[PDB]
């Protein structure tokens, strides 16, 4: 248990969109990690083609048991099927620190750009 | 007199706040569920804590010091795991869905063997509406809190008991002391030391701290 | 007159290793405001107690951030350094701390025409969330030095880049100010009264917010 920085410093969330291609990203500070299982994405006025969770590493904790985690950085590809103006994605996640610390869940809202269908 | 402060607090949606003296002239300490605030006696200005006394050798957190009474008022609700030969007493805000709170508890015998007594207070990092809170409420309501706590931590379920213990009180004190994650350790003097430490390192850290203070 | 009155605070600052600061008056009796590049603090006159900002004036209708109101002076000084995107029929002026690498900053800039259309005037100041030791600080300096900054900013955000070109403008001051105003994430919107409204907000939503904030702030 050492110097535990704020959640936004430990898990720097950001995103980038190019039409149907969206990328949710997290720069994960050395000594911190995110649980693959605790990531939830919820659409608002949009349809998700799919979410491609990358492969993470082996971790075992006393509660969730054997869980897959993410270190250094996480890029989460998310293809948008369709999205009208004002559409958004609510992304929730939870992480912790090797030095023995669990953070509360975090929630971010992602403003999507309109994207079409036929 | 205080009518000015309460008028201000009410008008801001913080009326159920507990008012106490502040070590600064013309200001009062305001305890709320989201943290401690300092407001002027005329209720015109507010500053969010904490407050530090930097006169002494090392700066002290007078906010957490003052909160020791709040902490002592909940001594009855704490799940205590006293060391046979008590050399130290630490207060721990724990969460049952936190792998590190588990790691810490699985080693209780070792903290105790080193003279470290642990007193637990609930702090569901997921909030007061999570399953973490319900479960812990159930634990803190059992006849034998220690065994219920042990069972749940070990994976066993517990009977949802109903009692006078409000996990909300624990949660609020925690936020007042600056607790954001779990587990978090509170020292005898109010100093917040976030995170888990193995028995040996905790023992050593506690010893070194006795000297720092004295 | 400071010299004598601020003796006790100056001493506490030295004792705490606070190498650089600016002691100023505070609207609370027996206290002063101390601006540092890591935040704003409040210290009693006897230099014994410290509480970090911000401080709020809760005597009127809505609470008002007196700390940020005091920093409006530094904000107006950087006006020559702001990248401004005028609204023909200006109804509001907002100062925005932005980061060209942030996805939220792109979303906002991406709709500048919609914000101007609604009479919203935007003035950018650079805020590298990664700090003064980032590439962010580096390529924003490159934009703030271009001939037509608005052009530079439109390009980058669009998907280009321009070879750097150090100049007069110094970002480290925008960052410092931003930290003092309470900025952590970008884009951070600052209203004319100093109120910090963190995060992104759609043009339509933004306009309604400002009109409401205005009416409640001058009824």
């Amino acid at each position: 248990r050492s110097q535990f920085v704020p959640a936004d410093q430990a898990f720097a969330f950001d995103f980038q969109q190019n039409q149907h291609d969206l990328n949710l990203t997290w720069q994960i500070k050395d000594g911190y990690y995110l649980y693959r299982k605790q990531i939830r994405i919820t659409p608002e006025h949009a349809k998700i083609a799919d979410v491609q969770l990358p492969q993470g590493v082996w971790h075992e904790d006393e509660f969730y048991g054997k869980s897959e985690i993410y270190r250094d950085r996480l890029t989460l590809p998310v293809t948008i099927n369709q999205a009208s103006a004002g559409a958004t994605l609510t992304v929730t996640y939870q992480g912790a620190a090797d030095a023995g610390f669990c953070y509360p869940p975090e929630t971010k809202t992602v403003p999507l750009s309109e994207v079409v269908a036929n | 007199d205080d009518a000015a402060i309460q008028q201000t607090l009410a008008k801001m949606g913080i009326k159920s706040s507990d008012i106490q003296p502040a070590p600064v002239a013309g200001m009062k300490t305001v305890l709320t569920n989201s943290g401690v605030l300092y407001i002027t006696d005329d209720g015109k200005h507010i500053i969010q804590g904490p407050m530090y006394d930097v006169s002494g050798t090392a700066p002290v957190n007078v906010t957490n010091k003052m909160l020791l009474k709040q902490l002592n008022a909940l001594e009855k609700e704490m799940i205590v795991y006293k060391a046979p030969q008590e050399k130290h007493v630490i207060t721990v805000f724990t969460d049952i869905t936190c792998g590190y709170s588990h790691k810490l508890h699985e080693q209780m015998a070792d903290y105790n063997a080193l003279g470290i007594t642990v007193r637990y207070l609930a702090f569901p990092r997921q909030g007061l509406d999570s399953d973490a809170e319900k479960e812990m409420k159930a634990i803190w309501c059992a006849k034998d809190k220690n065994k219920a706590f042990d069972d749940v931590m070990a994976g066993k379920s517990v009977a949802p008991a109903s009692c006078d213990v409000d996990i909300a009180d624990h949660y609020a004190l925690g936020v007042q002391l600056g607790v954001s994650g779990t587990p978090a350790v509170v020292l005898s003097n109010g100093t917040l030391v976030p995170g888990y430490q193995p028995p040996k390192e905790m023992k050593e850290f506690l010893d070194e701290h006795q000297k720092m203070t004295s």
